[PDB]
């Protein structure tokens, strides 16, 4: 078997700048064999590039493909905002294989968030549970910190967050960081905040709420 | 749109056997050759065998020689996978895919790139049962924020949208986490104007398929 490796693990460029992606076999292959396949956050992959350097229907002349022997590689000549995507290369010489994928992250700007609390849904108290949801929006770059405070107590242990892809309009990520409780602490405390700290503030914002309205 | 639909995504316990679908175009189905490669995180993307209608001909990958068999039903250009005896470590996405070559004279580049590729089924290999969400409203207080939180299913995945489609820019359908309870929890929001929510109601339209869950909740 060839093992496909590609290098480096993720490329931070600027749009119309020049990615370029490398491929390396474990043993020698043939230009024919060759495929580089795009993946966008939850699709499937689209073929770009098969034997080397033959670009498939649709696919923009800003992609090329060159190498032979035992180094392969793409060349996003000149990047767009929507070529923000993991990218894999394919030996089809033998047994297929892929490599472990490129991610290319798209530079931008400092964007700070636009910060969102929720507190909990009376049907959900009506059951128990109490989830409190903090909503970073469009912010850049994707280094963040939440930290939930209940009656100016920290909290800890209890918070869960997850992070939309980079978007391939505006670049930007949005991320959802959530306190959970039981509906029996919930009654027990009264200022719940959620204190945002990135690149783009000047110093920590805080959005909070009551149990009020 | 030339296309490939496949079946839905499944539960699976352990050493069980899942069969995933694959539904041609009918030239696909007559020409060219259709492949199943699966990802999962910590080992990208697996190939693992393919089929060649138009002759019956299959070759799989060594890492699953015994456990996996690919057929095909002519009458509707469907293509079948079936893995069988399933460990913890199948639980992926798989894929099928049309190979990139249409067919030879002499043959089978079962080796080939990959022209067209499926939607997507994940197989999760879990011991946990099936488990439909919980949707509930994200409420707002000059743009405002609102949306629905889809607490509490299993497996993977659930989809959302908003207005059945009316409504998508600035929609943020969150990664699905997975909680210490062992279930799953999602996030959708979307952004808009604060003069709206005077005019405009809004609905998230979740919809989770292994348990056959649909819900429309409305948000204040």
């Amino acid at each position: 078997d060839i093992v496909m490796t590609q290098s480096p693990g993720t490329l931070s460029l600027s749009p119309g700048e020049r990615a370029t992606l490398s491929c390396r076999t474990s043993q020698g292959v043939s230009s024919s064999y060759l495929a580089w396949y795009q993946q966008k956050p939850g699709q499937a992959p689209r073929l770009l590039i098969s034997g080397s350097s033959s670009r498939a229907t649709g696919i923009p002349d800003r992609f090329s493909g060159s190498g032979s022997g035992r180094d392969f590689t793409l060349t996003i000549s000149r990047l767009e905002p929507e070529d923000s995507a993991v990218y894999y290369c394919q030996q089809y010489a033998t047994s297929p294989t892929f490599g472990q994928g490129t991610r290319v992250e798209i530079k931008r700007t400092v964007a700070a968030p636009s910060v969102f609390i929720f507190p909990p849904s009376d049907e959900q108290l009506k059951s128990g549970t109490a989830s409190v949801v903090c909503l970073l929006n469009n912010f850049y770059p994707r280094e963040a910190k939440v930290q939930w405070k209940v009656d100016n107590a920290l909290q800890s242990g209890n918070s869960q967050e997850s992070v939309t892809e980079q978007d391939s309009k505006d670049s930007t990520y949005s991320l959802s960081s959530t306190l959970t409780l039981s509906k029996a602490d919930y009654e027990k405390h009264k200022v719940y905040a959620c204190e945002v700290t990135h690149q783009g503030l000047s110093s920590p914002v805080t959005k909070s709420f009551n149990r009020g309205e | 749109q030339v296309q490939l639909v496949q079946s839905g995504a499944e539960v699976k316990k352990p050493g069980s056997s899942v069969r995933v679908s694959c539904k041609a175009s009918g030239d696909t189905f007559s020409s060219y050759s259709i492949t199943w490669v699966r990802q999962a995180p910590g080992h990208g993307l697996q190939w693992m065998g393919g089929i060649f209608p138009i002759f019956g001909s299959t070759n799989y990958a060594q890492k699953f020689d015994d456990r996996l068999t690919i057929t095909t039903d002519d009458s509707s250009r469907t293509v079948y996978m079936e893995l069988t005896s399933l460990r913890l470590e199948d639980t992926a996405v798989y894929y099928c895919a049309r190979g990139a070559s249409k067919v030879e004279p002499a043959a089978p580049a079962y080796s080939d790139a990959f022209d067209m590729w499926g939607q997507g089924t994940l197989v999760t290999v879990s011991s946990a049962s099936t488990k439909g969400p919980s949707v509930f409203p994200l409420a707002p207080s000059g743009t405002a924020a609102l949306g629905c939180l889809v607490k509490d299913y299993f497996p993977e995945p659930v989809t959302v949208s908003w207005n059945s489609g009316a409504l998508t820019s600035g929609v943020h359908t969150f990664p699905a986490v997975l909680q210490s309870s062992g279930l799953y929890s999602l996030s959708s929001v979307v952004t808009v104007p604060s003069s709206s929510l005077g005019t405009q109601t809004y609905i998230c339209n979740v919809n989770h398929k292994p348990s056959n869950t649909k819900v429309d909740k409305r948000v204040e």
